[PDB]
Formats: structure tokens, C-alpha cells, sequence
């Protein structure tokens, strides 16, 4: 702010001044809120709480039978060397 | 791969049965073979 003399800014908006209206007052406001409709348990969804498996390891059963079964062919007797 | 090598296995032949046989027939045999320190 600059103030100069002599033309000085006024001391104040003073006592001229038109008071317009009287409404300045907010209404408290009173009220009753009341949100209870009946809640049923449950919601359906199409998943909730699966960790899916991206990729699986392969996977195994297993079996064998049989029994102990053989033709067998024999190499021929020969000269011992030594001993 | 496993050549025939009879004293692994007692003797081997090897098999034609023929269906038609004219006279002077007989049979060529070829054979390639390996005869090491044995």
C-alpha cells in the first residue's frame, strides 16, 4: 500500500455504506437417516480367490507286469590259453 | 553292426526255400568278413 498526501485514502470505508439484506443466516439443518433394507449373505461371481495354474508339470499313473521269460544261444566251448 | 560270428551264437545258415527250381540250379554266395587274432 501506498498512501499520498495530500490526496490520503480514505481512513476507512465509512458510515455511508448500504447495508442490503438481513439474510445471513444458514438454517441448521435437522434429520433422521435410516439406509436398512435386508442384506442376504452372498454374492455370486464368476471366480473369486483361485491362483490358476498357468502352466501344469507333467503328470503320471504307473504300471508293470510281467514275469521272467528266456531263449537264449551260447558261444561255443574253446582252447584255455594258460593257467 | 553284429556280424554273424558263429562261437557267439552255435552255427548259423543262411535260408533259401525255393518255389521253382530248374536244372543246374545252385546258389552264389558272396561274403565280406573280418578274420582277427582269434
Amino acid at each position: 500500500a501506498l498512501i499520498n498526501p495530500q490526496f490520503p485514502y480514505a481512513g476507512p470505508v465509512p458510515i455511508p455504506g448500504p447495508a442490503p439484506t438481513e439474510t445471513m443466516p444458514l438454517l441448521n439443518y435437522r434429520v433422521e437417516g435410516r439406509i436398512a433394507g435386508i442384506q442376504q449373505a452372498r454374492q455370486f461371481m464368476p471366480f473369486l480367490q483361485g491362483p490358476h495354474r498357468a502352466v501344469a508339470e507333467q503328470t503320471y499313473h504307473a504300471i508293470g507286469t510281467g514275469i521272467q521269460m528266456g531263449q537264449t544261444f551260447n558261444q561255443p566251448l574253446i582252447n584255455t590259453q594258460e593257467g | 553292426d553284429k556280424p554273424i560270428y558263429t562261437l557267439q551264437y552255435g552255427n548259423v545258415g543262411f535260408v533259401v526255400n525255393p518255389k521253382t527250381v530248374n536244372q543246374n540250379a545252385r546258389l552264389l554266395m558272396g561274403y565280406e568278413y573280418f578274420t582277427s587274432r582269434t
